[PDB]
């Protein structure tokens, strides 16, 4: 029994443990609560302004656009506080932890962007963080294990599996299913079993909101699309929710295409994948015929998952989303171009969907497009692995 | 078939409890799995909880991390882990078999076909771990269309609705958490609470059978004793594969040592 | 000739070779017009909002705080994209340069944070960007190098002299006295020959402005002070400027310590330099007994320059500012301090005013004082320098 | 004193410019640099313009940096420079000796005091670099107070209200400046613009030396051709003593013929 539906279609669901469901029944009434609460609200949207500095700007691109009939704006989810849009949520999940009388948080993290948003809330609100990392990304993520430790956070190397995010991910909701009573699971994405994948994007939903606000400011009506990257599913799902209702609105989600679709060494499953059970939802997986976890790839970290939410899923069967997927190349060019033309250094998973903005440019240079791409976090953190390549 | 039915019977008929070990399939190979199997079963189990391997076991401790772990080393399939079934059932066609599976290999390729392939081996139960009864409808119906018993997880805080529902939903055995968090020896749980012993018997449920954190026979005496049908260990059966792995005809004497003093303490 | 006081008292000037004499009439002339201009100004305000995502937050500290009758809240200038204040003043040059006529840009840098706001700025508004920088400058910057070059810009080693700081300020000069026809320099503080002190305070004194707005709205009354890091001077008179006027309001300005004023590896010559010439200006300098110019040092390679802007001379010398020093170790406490308690990583710049705010408070946690850190920057950068020191 | 004024007389008397090369003092040592110097002369220079080394030459191209490096790697001191200032006057009593300073080393220590020190070792002329017209006050009264000429700089696009103060303030010699830019022989400047030359000597200006670029007699000769009174050299000459470091007596050889041909182009 729930009180929100758990559900987009047939994805989605609680697929965890049976001791595990008072935590997610607990967390659902305190969602729901904190939702009709105004003071709840006022705390959160205060520690959204004067602490993470939203609202984001609304960044028009001239220069990238030159010579054609697209008009392309970047939502700069970059200039959040900690560089990424986690932020948002990881403020709103915290004041839930506390709304619940909460004193520790458990996070997973892959790229370690979640890890350090998850400890940045903790320090500023009282809270005592765990962050599981599978220990091929502990070596490969020295900054963000660094920044963790720093602010306060215990990290904690995952070494069984693969030991990397699926594996860390196992091992938060192990950690969780004897810890519900005193620690809340801070998961980093809009995925995982419900209440997660509509508090996540309820907690990103602003960003949507912004960006229509913006937009008729600036062009007096909507645009023909907005486009947004998937890795598990909220920058996008936080950009596209205001936007649902607007059914002129193009939604277009990018998924990682790795080496190429054809390679098999990508992330994305929504279009590639199968439906499966793991993580405690029902959801495409990139799987082996006889229903192991795959290892998914892509240059990004942030995108570097084998699944995805369920809302994702479900807005592709009912075609009010479309997605599409961008290869290491093609996001490293858009890196590059955007650097070099408006001087703004993206995040490569937020590149992915710059370059299909790019790429729907420059198919149909002619075409009259009003797009916004959502720049979900800077690159800073990437110069070395673009610096590495070229 | 009526396997459970069957051994619960003769059990009670002898005021005697059952002591049903856990153990991965094809840990640490498929050939030595087998002989590990046959020696719990010669040693005196009553009935038999096997783990097909899966890429992430979220219910599981370190130590069964590690026999999935070792099972996947040696290139174990859940094809493999059928063929095993039909040649253990061979050899052995009373005691019962229980899986535990997580839901992706049942649900992978059909839920049907899954349970349709456990009665064609001689299954007698399957226990999805990371399905609750919220979401166990097409398991469970499944399940029982091929006569598989459903089997269903009661916690040491389990609600009068939970109760009812698990009572109601599961067949064969009904799985009594010793307390949350995830499989190990490393982490002891409580007696079954009587409330919940008792609840259950007043709901008709099949019989309890004490689980996690199960390592020493005084563990099993005190659940027979507080009425629960029976026990389950599994890390402390695995942890004396994990120790023995150089020593295969070492680990097979461990083995039967523990369970047969396991299996003595069950007794009235 | 000038059309506007070249000094404050007797610091300032325009101590340059007779050649660049016109050059710096031009570009006062530039700077007066352009100060006129509606379109100007609001061609400045739209990239400061749209692109750069100010206003900054100012946030309230209160878990640094707490048991004490200290108020402290940080001005977010960590949070400008680029993650330093540098940015809003190169968005003012480069328009200054445009509304000149002229197509490149020169620029020096240190630390390599004036170096990425220049080629970003030059990037954005389509003109060329080439960057001196002293070699052993360039060898402990190399991710700030390859942003730089990322945006497009020409970064050119500085080998003469002591291949530092002063050194690309040099060189930049006499780049300048022969291309000044068609390059601007894009000087990166409140330092150098006049109109550049006078404009460079006016392109961050929005800073201070801001900070007012904001604390008036919060607290309903004027900070009892505000404190500001001094490398060469523009955080910390973008911070002070709306604010001087308001004499109740305490200016205090934070130069480096280094490893203790006592060693002599120390960057505070307003305090403990002496008048001279150099880089344009009679100002306080770091200088051997018989007039060459000295070697700073600090922890902070933005801190680490051997004189100081003119206008702070001044402002301490009428007692209107305040100047102290904080050390390498009392900025690397403080950078840990705002990490854990806060889940803000500051630049080590930063941290120097941090340190001193917290000082300020630990000293006398029963006076009463509501207190302004300018938070110059984000910390990212620094996070291996602070852990190959711990 | 009035060493330029009885130079550029003479000089007139003989319908001849004059030639005046730079070096850095103690570039490359300092007994070596007093060679140099003494082979300049003997060699045919008319004045001298001398540099003491400072850590920021922000006029100089490379030629001379290196040659401030240089010196600085020897330990050259400005004390040590007035020593020989000093030791140069007393060997030759009528040569205009001019030096080329950076504005820090003039006022470190203070103003007047530095210019006292120039008249009391026989300095005839002091160019600050880094001090255009505009801030030029203190040292022109500073230098006149002490019988030393103040030189000012004359661009090749001076308006009229520069070459009128540029003509008042000025004495000995007028530096007109052959370009835009820093020092160097890599890049050769513009003939003297006659405009220039006749509104100096019609505001009665002292006469006019042309510099930056100056490395060839043809240019030389065309200097005084198009009315200047001389023209200086510095980059061409240190130059030579950068090529020939580890040849110090074939250094002063090539000084010598370089000197002599310089000298040699102006005269009529
Ligand atoms: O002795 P221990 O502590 O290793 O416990 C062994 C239990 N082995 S098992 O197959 O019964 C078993 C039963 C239920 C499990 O998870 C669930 F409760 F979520 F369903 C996991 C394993
Ligand atoms: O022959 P080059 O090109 O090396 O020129 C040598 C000039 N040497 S100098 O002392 O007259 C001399 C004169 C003026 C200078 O700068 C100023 F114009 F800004 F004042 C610098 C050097
Ligand atoms: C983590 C991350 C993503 C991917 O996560 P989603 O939940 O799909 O948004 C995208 N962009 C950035 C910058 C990230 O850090
Ligand atoms: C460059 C820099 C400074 C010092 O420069 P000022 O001109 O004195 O402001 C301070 N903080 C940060 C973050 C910097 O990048
Ligand atoms: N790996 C990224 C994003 C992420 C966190 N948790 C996830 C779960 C699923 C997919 C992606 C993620 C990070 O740690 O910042
Ligand atoms: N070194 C710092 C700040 C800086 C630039 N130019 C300066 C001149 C003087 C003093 C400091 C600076 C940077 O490059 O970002
Ligand atoms: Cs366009
Ligand atoms: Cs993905
Ligand atoms: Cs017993
Ligand atoms: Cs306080
Ligand atoms: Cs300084
Ligand atoms: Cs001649």
């Amino acid at each position: 029994t729930t009180l929100l539906n758990p559900y987009f279609g047939e994805f989605g669901g609680m697929y965890v443990p049976q001791i595990l469901m008072p935590a997610l029944n607990q967390l659902e009434e305190a969602f729901v609560s904190a939702q009709k609460d105004p003071e709840f609200q006022a705390q959160f949207a205060d520690l959204l302004k004067n602490y993470a500095g939203r609202p984001t700007a609304l960044t028009k691109c001239q220069n990238i656009t030159a010579g054609t009939r697209t008009t392309l704006y970047l939502k700069r989810e970059d200039l959040l506080h900690g560089g990424a849009h986690k932020t948002n949520q990881v403020l709103g999940q915290a004041l839930l932890a506390k709304r619940m009388g909460k004193s520790e948080i458990i996070a997973e993290t892959g790229a370690g962007q979640h890890g350090v948003a998850s400890a940045l809330a903790s320090a500023l609100l009282g809270l005592k963080c765990r962050i599981y990392m599978g220990a091929k990304d502990v070596e490969r993520q020295s900054p963000n294990v660094f920044r963790m430790r720093l602010m306060g956070a215990e990290v904690i190397p995952v070494h069984s599996g693969s030991a990397t995010l699926k594996d860390a991910c196992n091992e938060a909701l192990r950690d969780w299913s004897g810890s519900y009573e005193t620690a809340h699971y801070m998961l980093g994405t809009a995925a995982g079993p419900h209440p997660y994948p509509t508090i996540v994007r309820e907690f990103q939903r602003m960003i949507g909101e912004e960006t229509k606000a913006q937009i008729l400011d600036k062009e007096g009506r909507l645009p023909d699309a907005v486009i947004a990257c998937v890795g598990g599913g909220s920058n996008a799902i936080g950009m596209f929710a205001d936007f649902i209702n607007d059914t002129s609105v193009g939604l277009i989600g990018v998924e990682p295409g790795g080496h190429g679709i054809e390679t098999g060494e990508h992330g994305a499953p929504l279009k590639h994948g199968r439906v499966g059970i793991y993580f405690g939802m029902k959801a495409p997986m990139m799987q082996t015929a006889d229903g192991q976890i795959e290892e998914s790839y892509s240059i990004s970290a942030g995108l570097d998952f084998p699944s995805v939410g369920p809302q994702h899923a479900y807005l592709n069967s009912i075609g009010r989303a479309d997605y599409v997927s961008i290869t290491d190349d093609e996001a490293l060019e858009a890196f590059k171009t955007l650097c070099r033309h408006e001087g703004i250094i993206p995040a490569l998973e937020s590149s992915h969907a710059l370059a299909h903005a790019l790429k729907m440019m420059r198919e149909q240079p002619e075409k009259e497009q009003l797009l916004v791409v959502n720049l979900s976090g800077r690159g800073d953190k990437d110069i070395f692995t673009v610096h590495d390549i070229l | 078939m009526e396997r459970y039915e069957n051994l619960f019977a003769q059990l009670n008929d002898r005021r005697e409890g059952a002591f049903v070990p856990f153990v991965t399939l094809g840990d640490p190979g498929i050939e030595q799995s087998l002989k590990i199997i046959d020696t719990l079963i010669d040693a005196g189990a009553d009935a038999l909880e096997l783990g097909v391997p899966f890429s992430d076991p979220l219910a599981d401790g370190p130590t069964i991390q590690n026999a999935n772990l070792r099972a996947f080393a040696a290139g174990v399939t859940p094809a493999q882990c059928f063929e095993m079934l039909a040649l253990i059932r061979e050899k052995h066609p009373t005691i019962p078999i229980g899986l535990l599976m997580y839901a992706n290999l049942v649900f992978n390729n059909g839920i049907d076909a899954f349970y349709a392939r456990c009665e064609q081996v001689g299954v007698d139960s399957v226990l999805v771990a990371d399905v609750p009864v919220e979401e166990s409808a097409p398991f469970r119906q499944a399940a029982l269309r091929h006569n598989i018993a459903p089997i269903f997880i009661c916690p040491p805080n389990a609600d009068d609705d939970l109760l009812r529902q698990v009572a109601s939903y599961g067949r064969g055995y009904t799985y009594l958490l010793s307390r949350s968090g995830v499989t190990g020896a490393e982490n002891r749980g409580a007696l079954p609470l009587h409330h919940l012993i008792e609840k259950l018997k007043e709901y008709h449920a099949a019989p309890a059978l004490q689980g996690f954190g199960i390592s020493s026979p005084e563990q099993v005496s005190a659940a027979v004793r507080a009425g629960a049908a029976g026990a389950i260990s599994g890390s402390a059966i695995v942890k004396i594969i994990e120790k023995n792995l150089a020593s295969p005809k070492q680990m097979l004497a461990e083995l039967r040592s523990f369970v047969s003093a396991m299996k003595a303490a069950s007794r009235a």
